């Protein structure tokens, strides 16, 4: 029964592979497989990123009083356990006579203060700092920067999209279509450093961070420096990339909190922790909780916050977001002033030539192209797809099932 | 006498469970023992 | 007629899905779908990019005469409506006596000039600027930079591939296999800034742009700064990416104009507009049209050109090209001179030590790897593909069509 | 026989396409086709890159003796054919009296030296250079940098993973979770430059390279500058990408040599060549061979090595590796010291204010995110796949083959 | 008297259809009204 | 007299097969003729 055998050979072979492959492709959908779809799209419109920039000096000495120097003084390392100036005290010719007239504790009468208002008043002032501001050739001004408190101090966020204002867009690549600012970093109002502490610093300049408006700055961690006495072009490429919730992916798409962000979750994780461990919240942190004090800072807040972010990694697990924007950047500097325009600007802002080279910087952020790119995780095999391969032939097989029973 | 968490450990004597650690931008302080 | 019904059930089911899916896959080809094919390829040969660099100072004061100071003088803000020096005039000890001997209009006799030749003669000179040039270890020289006029002034493009010269290639990644130049920015020949105007600037240094030779520079918009008194390594990654004409894509593949470029279309769009609105063309613009004048510049050309690029975005729509090269860059600086080599170079170029720190910069461009990457838009479903899925079974179905009519 | 013809028409058509397509898909597997699978994955752990940094000055003058100045002296261009100081000699007020007391060859008695130990002793010392070091908030120290000799001199590699030590990991993006170092570049111990030679340099600062530990530095070629008097943030994105051996790909997966690297093959290619052409090996090169001498250097080693890497590209073909890690970087600088902390640090390290601005730099390397990306070459069509398309139907066709012969 | 397009508007009076706008690198001038 | 490979060619006379080439960071020297 050779041919008779073959007839049943390949006939029983058919249903072999059929169910074989069928369950295979069915299994492949059970792995919940995906594919990363990369796309470069060139629009005529880009929504311009929010730009936050902090000065590195936390407060102006011009703006600090006898009052604040009491409580705060020992936190800035300008003071002793004894409310006095260490043998480590290193300070300017003129600062002495002006420091002590404000440093005299003979017949001292104290009055209350809070670091929120302190940062507010003594922190640097964008009205002062900003010599000129242009977005896309339309003159802007201090009105356009919302204030955000960061661990640096009083800070300023351009293109906020906050307080329900509009988010700016750009019609073209290149310089004229970005933001160009010119600052006096105000070194003269810089506090003296008589020793190392979290509120005191060796570097002079600003720190910037470019974020989606949806994302708050952590300028401490994610920011990039800009030095005085340089024009600095920063030329950006918008890269926007996407993830899936499980089973497919690990991301969390959560507006439950507005929108979910790493910096976002990362921050209240310091909030909860600082509150809890310090029985206080720190000024740049959100919530209804109490503000810290100079004593609170030194002895709990500051150190606790340092251990948190640097040392202990078992506390905060901040899940991977699905929708995420990132801006790739390219920086370059050139001297400013040119030796030719020195005296022009020593006139125009009324400072010394030598001053200009120390305190003046000009920051240019832009897009190199109007194109921007995307990396998306898409579902590889979907219920429709399984019904598209197995299902159709599974309905066909279930059809020849009845005709058989006869 | 032991020194509590959060307190400056300079010239040191931490309270039980903590190690005295030199911070990057500022003075050393007692904090939780770490793996 | 249970089994009799099933026989026609699945029989009429077959042609259900058959035409169903068939027209589906036929519909999917009607969407003219595509896929972006990303590839990283490592060759042994890279074609080296064209490198354009402008000085920031438009003309040398050493090279300007009584003649040009008449017409041009008020455009550089060195002059009044009255041909005189403003109360805003801020200028060097020695410049006075040397400025006015050239500034004396008593018994003044004028003579013609044009800004094309002005830029040509008074613009900075690469013979002067370039102290040393090496590509891939073979000493180059001023012969190797074609001159391109930009809104900055006289400018110079390395690795031109123009005037039908060859385009240089690189056999290896790293420094020795790139271009390394050393400039004196020549601050001493920098014009004074007595006020703000388009032809005057606060910053000292150069601006570079790295382009395909096929692409002209817009160094104004797309360029990246380099400061004096620094060695600056710029380390590149060639990223070459492709697009499709419609229906698939939005690109335009046009040699109709040689080859189509954004900067390319972007430029004649300023040309047409500047010509039209100013009844003149500006020196760095192409065409047969007339050159502007200092009066023309100030009162029409300059301002009109500013409104064009910054403000009004409804004029120029410049379509997305299919074939496009982009060079990704990484920059870093180090001090030059070292305090050790200061006096060596104060000797060797015959300037002061202090001079060297202001005027001397060294630019190193290279590839980090010989690899370079590509992002290509490929056609997902093609006529061959539809005939490959539906067609074969559509010919098979049309076959069982005849045997049926019997 | 119309319908009779059709019956054989489509019947002979079936086997047409069947074998047609079948051999097509069989042919497509013969092209050994592949696909590049791009993936962005966000882990909770990143393995931190090795970080090598060289000082630009090869040796301290503080640390050189009469002895070394004999042999070496003419190689550093501090000497004549006659063992004397050229008319090109340009050197500091105090250096004269201190240079010649060490320069006196009257009654001279020589003693042996080797450039390996020379580099070792006279080369800069990380015990000196490193004012502070922190990784992820845990204070590090000179113990943590293995010494690697490069063409620069004595050099130091952080996060070595060598001498069978562990490779450090990072739990979080941002600054606190990276490495932050603070150096005195030690300009005062910089050798004088009286002329140009491979062992002498115009720039002051360091050079860094960030590599997988598996990959040795070529800091000469692949490194990126860092200048003194700046804090420099360098913020990294780990991009890890893969290739296939032939037929599919061009890569070579070879541990035959531990692991294969371009810099790796690239180096012994200089080793073999330098040895061969110079009958010597250069100090930073591996192997059992002899060290060069100052005479050997000048007259063979140095020049030969220059011709190798810059000029002659027919010698070294170094094949494309399969497994390759690359770190993308973003740099920025800010002034240090602030004019406020100047005197603090002029105290703390006991140098002049003016000194601090020249010699002090602070380098911060970190990851911006914990995510890192991959580009993988995967096999498009595999033996299993061909058996998956043709094979199953080829077994089915071979089945209807027997039933036919009847 | 109105001030034409392209003309310096300093200390101002533009001709019909224009707004006087301060340019980034230089003095303000009258130009076309913009959305 | 010809100058061998590897030797400083300053103020020049290379041995057969070599061309005298100015190096980036240092003095010119005789080396192999190149395509
Ligand atoms: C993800 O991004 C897209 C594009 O902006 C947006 O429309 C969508 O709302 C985002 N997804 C979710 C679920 O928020
Ligand atoms: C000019 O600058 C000096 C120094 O800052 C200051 O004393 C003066 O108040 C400024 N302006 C004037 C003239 O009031
Ligand atoms: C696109 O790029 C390829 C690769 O260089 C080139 O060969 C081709 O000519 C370009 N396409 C067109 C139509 O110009
Ligand atoms: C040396 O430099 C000075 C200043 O630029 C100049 O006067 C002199 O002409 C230069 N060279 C010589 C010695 O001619
Ligand atoms: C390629 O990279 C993977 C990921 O680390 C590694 O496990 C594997 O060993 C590498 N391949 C080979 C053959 O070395
Ligand atoms: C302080 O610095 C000076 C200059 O380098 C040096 O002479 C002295 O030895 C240093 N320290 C002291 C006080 O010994």
């Amino acid at each position: 029964s050779l041919k008779r055998v073959v007839w049943a050979l390949c006939f029983m072979g058919s249903l072999a592979l059929l169910a074989l492959v069928c369950t295979n492709r069915i299994q492949y959908y059970f792995l919940y497989p995906h594919v990363t779809k990369l796309d470069e799209v060139a629009a005529t419109r880009l929504t311009f990123p929010a730009v936050t920039f902090c000065n590195l000096n936390e407060f102006r000495f011009s703006r600090v009083t006898k009052n604040d120097l009491y409580h705060a003084g020992e936190l800035l390392a300008l003071l002793n356990n004894r409310y006095e100036i260490p043998d480590t005290q290193t300070a300017d010719e003129k600062q002495l006579e002006i420091l002590q007239d404000k440093a005299n504790f003979r017949n001292f009468k104290p009055k209350p203060f809070n670091m929120l208002e302190f940062y507010d008043r003594a922190g640097h002032d964008i009205r002062e700092m900003l010599l000129s501001c242009f977005f896309r050739g339309e003159q802007c001004s201090p009105e356009d920067f919302k204030v955000v408190f960061t661990r640096y101090g009083k800070c300023y966020t351009f293109n906020a999209g906050q307080d329900g204002k509009p988010r700016l867009i750009t019609m073209k690549g290149g310089t004229g279509n970005g933001l160009e600012i010119m600052l006096d970093i105000q070194q003269d109002e810089y506090l003296p450093v008589w020793g190392e502490t979290d509120e005191t610093s060796f570097e002079a300049g600003i720190k910037v961070q470019i974020h989606s408006q949806d994302e708050p700055p952590l300028i401490d961690q994610l920011g990039f420096g800009v030095a005085p006495g340089f024009q600095t072009f920063v030329s950006c490429q918008e890269q926007r990339l996407i993830y899936l919730p499980p089973p497919w992916g690990d991301c969390k798409a959560t507006t439950g909190d507005d929108t979910y962000s790493i910096t976002a979750c990362r921050i209240d994780c310091e909030t909860r922790y600082l509150v809890e461990n310090c029985n206080c919240r720190m000024v740049h942190m959100p919530g209804d909780a109490p503000y810290c004090t100079p004593e609170q800072y030194k002895e709990c807040a500051d150190p606790a916050l340092d251990f948190l972010v640097e040392k202990d990694n078992e506390y905060c697990v901040c899940e991977m977001p699905c929708n995420v924007t990132r801006y790739g950047k390219e920086l370059s500097m050139v001297k400013i002033p040119s030796k030719a325009s020195a005296k022009y600007l020593a006139k125009k802002y009324n400072k010394s030539e030598q001053y200009i080279g120390e305190n003046i910087l000009v920051l240019d952020i832009f897009f190199e192209a109007l194109n921007y790119e995307t990396i998306e995780q898409k579902k590889a095999y979907e219920v429709a797809g399984l019904l598209g391969d197995i299902g159709g032939q599974m309905g066909l097989f279930i059809g020849a099932s009845i005709l058989t029973v006869l | 006498d032991c020194i509590p968490k959060w307190k400056g450990c300079v010239n040191r004597d931490c309270c039980e469970g903590l190690e005295c650690w030199k911070r990057r931008r500022s003075f050393e302080v007692c904090v939780p023992k770490t793996p």
